[PDB]
């Protein structure tokens, strides 16, 4: 199913993501946001991605880093983008 | 022992505030947190906390809960004559993938 | 605001299979992650199994492991329930809760069902 690969795409985009900002404290990181931007033109609101908070709890039981963290795609890859370059 | 850990009852007048205490170890209420359950007789538990102690819609500000570490405490500071129910912790065990519940303190209001 | 009402419940005899089966609206059905609760009358709750809607991922707890199996119905959004060996003292209500609000970031069982008291008897 299509839109099951979408959901395992964006819940491991967001898990990385989680695990991206764990790993910085402040170049890989530059390197994998372009690495899901090409996935994501490929592919091609504030509550679609409160959805996917379970199964992202599944994989990463966090939830001080989930809130920490918080079309909506392409906000995220903005501020994934904003974030390599600082 | 893994599980979750709560005294059997406990009991506190009318007015005064009333602790509570819910171990479990490093899994279970250690790791995140625990979430308090409010059941009376025959009804559906309520929530009263979440596992970063947030307050629920439909619950006052009577009640509050903490951690002091690995342990899971709720407090409920003057305690209503119809506050009849017991209450129990629960906790999701990251080791064996299960959400433990304790044995549940039973609150009996003197007056 | 997500609301989860529950079936009536069934008497059920020895060796027989129960279906406890709750549907839940509110929001998409993507975002949905009720677990199922055994409570036997006069002692306290007993987690059996949950369910997240999203990649069809059920954890059951380890007694119940071959046990209990849980599906979910994405038509008539409604989360299943089976019990294939009923014996004598699985006598309880059975309710149907969310793990979390997602609004707020934090597990928890939010909204509970009503009840569905399977009563196993002769």
């Amino acid at each position: 199913k299509f839109h099951n690969f979408f959901e395992m795409w964006v819940t491991y985009l967001l898990t990385e993501t989680i695990t991206w900002k764990d790993k910085l404290k402040t170049v890989c990181f530059d390197k994998w946001v372009k690495q899901k931007e090409d996935e994501w033109n490929s592919i091609k609101i504030n509550i679609y991605f409160e959805s996917f908070f379970f199964h992202v709890m599944k994989k990463l039981n966090k939830e001080a880093k989930w809130n920490k963290l918080m079309d909506a795609i392409e906000l995220l890859l903005e501020y994934l983008k904003e974030k390599s370059t600082i | 022992q893994a599980g979750l850990t709560q005294p059997p009852s406990e009991s506190k007048g009318l007015r005064e505030t009333a602790t509570f205490t819910c171990t479990g170890n490093s899994n279970n209420v250690g790791n995140q947190g625990a979430a308090w359950l409010q059941q009376h007789q025959g009804h559906p538990p309520k929530l009263l906390s979440y596992r970063n102690n947030n307050r629920p819609s439909g619950i006052s500000e009577r009640f509050s809960a903490s951690r002091s570490g690995n342990t899971a405490s709720l407090t409920i500071t003057g305690l209503q004559p119809e506050d009849e129910a017991v209450y129990f912790c629960s906790a999701w065990d990251t080791s064996l993938r299960a959400w433990l519940f304790g044995g549940g303190t039973h609150l009996t209001v003197l007056g | 605001q997500v609301h989860l009402v529950q079936s009536g419940a069934e008497v059920k005899k020895p060796g027989s299979s129960a279906t406890v089966s709750c549907k839940a609206s509110g929001g998409p059905f993507r975002g949905y992650s009720v677990s199922w609760v055994r409570q036997a009358p006069g002692q306290g709750l007993e987690w059996m199994g949950q369910i997240i809607t999203m990649l069809d991922t059920i954890t059951y707890a380890q007694r119940f492991q071959d046990r209990v199996t849980i599906r979910a119905d994405e038509t008539t959004s409604t989360i299943y329930m089976e019990l294939n060996s009923l014996r004598s003292e699985d006598t309880a209500i059975y309710y149907c809760a969310r793990n979390g609000n997602a609004t707020v970031g934090s597990l928890g069982m939010d909204v509970w069902g009503r009840g569905t008291t399977v009563t196993v008897s002769s």
